[PDB]
């Protein structure tokens, strides 16, 4: 996982970060997803046990528990495609999409 | 003015002067003799541009189209992938892609 970004399809999983700068976004151990020094928090503690932060493929951040159970849920969502949840260095966590292009240098072309 | 995140290029955001992103061993340089390179992947990557103008920068719009620019804004290179009215990122991931996403459709403020 990258140390400020969150792809369609990954998992921030139970005490894991996203970090930029002073802002530090946990998943945390209570269910509570809570942007530290943002001001802003998914007001989800003791919802569950386990919780882990996913997004869809059409741009949805979902707190699940450790049974898959939704939990808490951005409402917002776009067409079917790649997403990703940015933590911006000014200290908000940002959904974008979909991908528009990609450089591979993976493959020659 | 946005502050800079190392593996971030967002909407409004200039690259310049062999200014570049940085994620792990992977590194997108615009680079002082106008070819905007992507170091990394396992071919890597290029603009194919050197000479072809002085003092070039990148440049992502609200379009998400990145965009070389020489310093008289005679157009280098584009990614061509203009979409929909919004704010976009660039992301050199951790994985060697180069991605593009927007518009943003969430945001925790
Ligand atoms: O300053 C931002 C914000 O702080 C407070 O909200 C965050 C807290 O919300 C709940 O109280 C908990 O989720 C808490 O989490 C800590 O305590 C848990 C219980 O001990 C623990 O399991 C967690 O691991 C964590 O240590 C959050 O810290 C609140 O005061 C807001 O008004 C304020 O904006
Ligand atoms: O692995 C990335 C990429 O490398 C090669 O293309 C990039 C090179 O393209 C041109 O030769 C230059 O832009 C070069 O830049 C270096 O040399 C310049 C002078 O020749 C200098 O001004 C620059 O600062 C830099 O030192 C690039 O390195 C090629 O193998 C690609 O296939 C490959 O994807």
């Amino acid at each position: 996982l990258g140390t400020n970004y969150l792809l369609s399809g990954q998992t921030l999983n139970t005490d894991g970060h996203l970090k930029n700068g002073d802002f530090d976004l946990v998943m945390q151990n209570d269910c509570n997803l809570v942007l530290y020094n943002g001001n802003w928090q998914s007001n989800t503690a003791n919802n569950g046990r386990d919780c882990k932060l996913t997004l869809t493929d059409y741009g949805e951040l979902v707190i699940k528990n450790g049974d898959g159970s939704t939990v808490w849920r951005s409402r917002a969502k776009s067409v079917k495609g790649n997403y990703a949840a940015v933590l911006h260095p000014d200290g908000r966590l940002v959904v974008f999409g979909p991908s528009v292009f990609k450089i591979d240098p993976w493959v020659p072309g | 003015n946005i502050p800079f995140t190392d593996n971030l290029l967002f909407s409004g955001q200039v690259l310049y002067g062999d200014g570049r992103l940085t994620a792990k061993n992977h590194q997108l340089v615009m680079q002082g003799d106008c070819n905007l390179v992507l170091y990394g992947g396992k071919y890597g990557w290029q603009s194919n541009t050197h000479g072809n103008g002085e003092h070039c920068f990148l440049r992502l719009n609200h379009k998400g189209e990145l965009i070389i620019k020489d310093d008289d804004f005679k157009t280098i290179w584009s990614s061509n992938s203009s979409s929909k009215q919004g704010d976009y990122v660039l992301i050199l991931r951790d994985d060697g892609f180069a991605v593009i996403y927007g518009p943003a459709i969430w945001e925790t403020s």
